[PDB]
């Protein structure tokens, strides 16, 4: 009897230093969804079944969750949402391992629960406060690059693999120069048989510095530090510094401890850390287990990467808009107010944490401009893949044609055009003077 | 070549309406107004001259349009720009800068390559027109 | 006008994670208190004074601090409390020194205001969980002494100056072996031409060693580390650690950033940590300027020190009981609640923060041993000087006497005896089967 | 009895090695005050009250402290000025934390003394031979600065909080090019949620350089490197270092070992120190306890900082001019002469140690600067706040009128010009040919 | 030699009166009682024998009192200590421990020194009984 | 620019009188009187050619003037400069600097930003006239 032992709480009161969980629970078949919720919290916080005399020298309740509220969720019988809260002196400070150990580890309860994902988690002012927060920041990392007012624009060298270091090295000075923000490796690419890393470093720096003085802008290629050992991690990261570059990234595979460990050395070392995560992976479309998206952007938002993946709304990434949007929001703003259709189950203050930077990546083109921007504001790295290398001109034409489309959609946006509704002539208006671009506004119209 | 500064500097050179306009923007964001001008385009020049002090609490474009075509008289082979900077907490900066004049001709840049340990290279860029005083470039 | 620039504000609501300071103003002589407190709130927030346009590039308001209450002092018609909120993004987490450079550095007004003296902060919950806390504190000092339910009884060498190594490990060795749970290093003694630090710490280490052999306790000697420079206090802190003293000390004039150093350092290398801080110095008896105990109470229990002296109520210490007691619940107690007569101006929760152990030193002896347990508690050291080193029949046998008194006192008191009242009896009766107990009685009693 | 036990002594004769301390003693009613000065003595020294043998195991004379003179405090009946010696050999050679842990530590009395003021030192040559003195000191600091015969000019940033690195940058920048020797960081800005210190320290670093480049200067910003623990500190000590920072400030709140530590650092790799010591703080107006500034200036001048706030004698700061003088002196001079209305009550030579700059600040403005060069003379930074932020024509110009009214008043001094009298219009003259000055002028003549 | 581990091993041994009071004090500070034992005396020797569990929510001290006495009949030649432990939230830990039974000798410890570098010493303390087998001391 | 290095370099340039009443109160001070050219005005420029050997023990400006009359017409186009030393023991150094002559233009600095590790600039300023040989310059 789990809703017995003290597990299950409908009277208790959240405290503003409490940590709090909703899983989306299905109890396995004929269990009271009362007693599932119990069931989670009373493993999620302590794993015992029998007269243990030894939880009497010890303020016993302080360690027990309480699975304090259970709804049933909207347009589906047999699945409920549960809230668990958690005292905050379970957890180690600036601690992400200790969080995810403790929240969704010992859920157990494989005779009440058939299902378990976890949806949202409102992290407390004072728990928040013992996380750095990301290394440089939105704002910072504008007044680096100096660039306002408008997302920047970035795409993966194409092909992500193959190229020797002084080929790969052309792609980069290539797009930087036609007018990318940021050019960068592909998650995959660390260092290979086919090329080793240093070489690419060397290369990418010669054509990141080209680009600077072609442009007169502060350029930037993701230097891809992920490795197998920490060490390892720390020499490639420490060249991207010697060398001056303005960012390197990392992949969300290294694990948590890895991420927490380059966040700092990001900010100690004035770097910008982009943080990959695959838009589709396995791990994607489950409605059913595991753990919703938007609390990996709380948890990478404090342990304090710069940019994250976040999701766009249209091209081959088909996302609910208002669920992305509450992705954006928990990566940008200084509070995040409850509102279930953009699944934020709590009320939220980021105690001034730092914003990260959404990335947007997928099948988007140019010709959905005016949808990108209504959809994900200004502060976004929009990136382009074969959308600019294969620009049938050049890479260079395909950079500009994005970067004009862009420049010219922020253009119509900041005049209250209905840029919306108007955003193909809008498009097309820039093409007029752009030959890039009407060359790639036609190229995408057999598309629609 | 053209200097691509600016949250506008892949568009043709703003016409005086379009000025018009993103100072309505700027306004209706209740940001601050700044004017600035410099002949050293590096990119890390983060100090650029201001021509007077930025703007507050402003309501309408025209004493706006009117610096800015005053610094335009005064500094005409200069670069000059428009910022406006944002006091919402958690921002506290420049949320929009783009050119308003540029010289007749940009040269651009030198790209020197100073040799260091292994294969590594310190980079510097030096803009050419700084390689004289500033009352002859442009 | 202070009132008019926003820095009074009868009306602001206090927040949970302000941090809120209540000062004793003395308005400088026709002045009203209202602009007084304006002026202290005004000054320690901001120093300007003319039209400043960069203020509003910033969230202005953030950064001025709130006089928000003014009531006069009772008993005083030209004294006012002062209560000041700060916006936690003001302080730099973790730091006594930008705290302390914050709250007491910028409060002027040279103009408005005559005297001004701090008298308590309420430091914010997400504030406090940004420090580390007593390096040890009170519960695991006990666990590694194995010593519970009773005070502990140190004195300092004695003279505090002059003897070899040899003849100070001399000393040392009596005092602890008679019953002494400590010894101390005089704040005096770190390394002089008539004795260098290296040998005290050697022949001392013998003494301590010998006597944990001779009782079959575990025995400490506080080692004072204090040095002019933070690499000195390392070697020291160092040889400490090699030859396993279980406790150092450090004077409190090492200044605010040696002592969080020191207290990390504790925390890492599982030593106690005792401060001495001089209980009457020039800086005492002011009802006027400066600031209160208390306060350094509160910001040394956030620095992580394990023992301070705190006051004593008897002896030749004359405090009021009351704000004494006021001291130790700072130290011991997981909240605090607002108490005016014991000068506890706000309710405050210490969050989880370790205890601190106040220490009592003064002209006390063992024939006060009743007021000394019903005023001060368990959680106490009680520091005897020439109540050990000179009791007519050796330093083992003044430790002893104290030693019995305090042990006899105890059980009194854990029999509900009311000790408070049958003190000197029960002392008396303890004495009978104690010689020393019996000869130091007597001596102490022309006293009265 | 405290005259008895040898601590009182009318005939002792002051050797060239004591160390000598003045203390103004307020005597508990009805104690003689020849008791009261003893008692001091006789706890600064020693911490016995019984029969101690162990004193008769060393050459115990020689660790007792002598009250040796005490004369009657003019104007004031019961307050007495006690003089006390104090053997060398006591004292830790080249350490703060020593010298003040055994002067204004154990200086009990609770019995004898209501109220104690450790008023002045006669630090003894070979004892002072024992610091390094400043890092840089006022010689060194001209020359690495190419800047003779006037006073050095500087400002705190307005907003002292608030503004974000490249914003925080533009107004050093300003105020340096418009004529500015220094900018300086609050001592309340070290690291912040609302800004991160290397963001500051590496846009600062830019603007100094700029203005160098529009000046042919050299020019300096104080970057506070203020942090709560030694090794922060260092970090960004060393960055300052890394950059090619002329100078650092640190807060006096660190405490003496830290500013020790930093001393040394600072003669180590070149760099000029600025002590902030807040010039109106809640330890300020006493008559009455704790230290006068005098002592913690020979203090400072012994640890090594390079710059301290002195006082101004107009303005907001309204200062005896001649305690003032004395505290000048005290931080300039190789030899400072009794002389009691400066409040030096000793002879001192500070065996060649190094000078220390004072720096004055205050509402003190430009229509002040005869006064100022009257009262402070060639050697101090003169530090004015809204006087330079808030010139309705901008940072550039408020800094050029402080400027050009500091030149014109020092080239009428050089020229023998009776300029205390005639300082008006000696501005007015200047500001004929400076409209940034005559804008100053006016502003400031609503004031008088 | 008196081993002065306890609360209150400066005082005689304590008599059962007195040390039914003491039960009286940890039932009215709400503590968990238990009974350990040992004859490796060690300072650090922080784990002695239990002897049963610990008591919780006890309201009459006879039944402590009689395993006390049960305890002492069984090792008699043992140390044998009352300790008292607290829940209270940020205590957690003991907060009373003393002696109930001593061994009617106490030889007390070897000291032993170990040189190390220059002149420090590496100590042990070893408790004389604990040179032999526990079944043949004191 | 006017380049403000010099103890009275935001004043207008010192008349003869001016420089003359400047003399005499280094005189009254016991200095050595030093006059220092250069056309490398770079503020780390430490050392000025000497135009003469300091003079010492002077009791009337006019021989002083008079070298420094010379020295601006040997030099007309040169930064020329008066020094005034100090032998007081503790101080053994420079007390007083200041400009008597002026180049009729000066074109100021060349700022140099060479890139180093993550976002530091190694920085260095040249004089543009140094770019050119001594013989000519301004
Ligand atoms: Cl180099
Ligand atoms: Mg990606
Ligand atoms: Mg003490
Ligand atoms: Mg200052």
């Amino acid at each position: 009897p789990y809703a017995k032992m003290g597990y299950w709480n409908p009277d208790y009161q959240v405290k503003d230093t409490d940590v709090l969980a909703l899983f989306r629970v299905t109890p396995q078949p004929g269990v009271d969804p009362i007693e599932a919720a119990a069931a989670v919290a009373g493993e999620s916080s302590t794993a015992t079944w029998t007269v243990v005399w030894t939880d009497l020298l010890t303020a016993a309740d302080l360690y027990r969750a309480k699975a304090y509220k259970v709804d049933q969720v909207p347009n589906n019988p047999e699945q409920y949402f549960a809230y668990i809260a958690y005292e905050l002196d379970l957890f180690e400070e600036g601690s992400i391992a200790n969080l995810t150990a403790s929240i969704i580890g010992n859920v157990f309860g494989f005779k009440a629960v058939k299902a378990l994902r976890l949806e949202d988690m409102r992290l407390p002012f004072a728990y928040i406060k013992t996380f750095q927060g990301p290394a440089t920041g939105v704002i910072l990392e504008r007044e680096r690059l100096d660039k306002f007012g408008r997302p920047l624009l970035g795409c993966t060298t194409k092909p992500k693999l193959g190229l020797s270091g002084k080929n790969y090295g052309r792609v980069v000075y290539e797009a930087l120069k036609g007018g990318l923000d940021f050019v960068k490796d592909d998650e995959n690419i660390n260092s290979q048989p086919f090329m080793r890393w240093r070489e690419r470093y060397l290369f990418v720096m010669e054509a990141v510095n080209k680009a600077a003085a072609a442009t007169g802008e502060v350029k930037g290629h993701y230097l891809n530090v992920t490795a197998a050992t920490m060490e390892e991690m720390y020499a490639r990261a420490q060249l991207a510094k010697e060398l001056g570059s303005v960012i390197i990234m990392i992949d969300l595979v290294i694990g948590y401890t890895a991420i927490q460990t380059m966040a700092k050395w990001a900010r100690d070392n004035d770097m910008i850390l982009h943080l990959h995560r695959a838009g589709n992976s396995t791990y994607s479309r489950q409605k059913n287990h595991g753990m919703n998206f938007r609390v990996i952007c709380k948890w990478m938002r404090m342990a304090g990467v710069d940019h994250i993946h976040a999701g766009t709304v249209v091209g081959k990434l088909e996302g609910d808009p208002i669920i992305t949007r509450g992705f954006y929001k928990t990566l940008l703003l200084p509070k995040l107010e409850r509102n279930l259709q953009e699944g934020l189950f709590f009320d939220m203050d980021w105690a001034s944490l730092r914003k990260v930077m959404p990335v947007a990546s997928g099948g988007i083109h140019a010709g959905q401009m005016h949808q990108l921007i209504h959809y994900l504001g200004e502060d976004v790295v929009l990136q382009f893949g074969g959308g600019t290398i294969g620009h049938p001109d050049g890479i260079q034409s395909g950079a500009t044609a994005n970067r004009v489309a862009l420049e010219a959609m922020i253009l119509a946006r900041n005049e209250n055009r209905d840029f919306l509704t108007e955003g193909p002539e809008i498009l097309r208006e820039a093409a007029k003077n752009c030959g890039a671009l009407r060359t790639a506004l036609d190229l995408w119209k057999d598309i629609t | 070549m053209r200097i691509t500064q600016g949250t506008f500097s892949f568009l043709p050179d703003l016409t005086d309406e379009q000025i018009k306009k993103q100072i309505d923007y700027m306004i209706s964001k209740k940001l601050a107004i700044g004017i600035e001008y410099t002949n050293d385009i590096h990119p890390r020049n983060s100090f650029w001259e201001m021509w007077g002090l930025p703007l507050f609490e402003v309501t309408d474009p025209a004493p706006v349009l009117f610096e800015i075509n005053a610094c335009r008289k005064a500094k005409s082979n200069f670069y000059i720009k428009v910022v406006g900077f944002s006091s919402e907490r958690g921002i506290e900066s420049t949320i929009i800068s783009f050119i308003v004049n540029r010289p007749k001709h940009e040269p651009g840049f030198n790209l020197i390559r100073q040799e260091d340990k292994s294969r590594s290279i310190k980079y510097s860029i030096q803009a050419y027109e700084t390689y004289k005083p500033e009352d002859q470039r442009y």
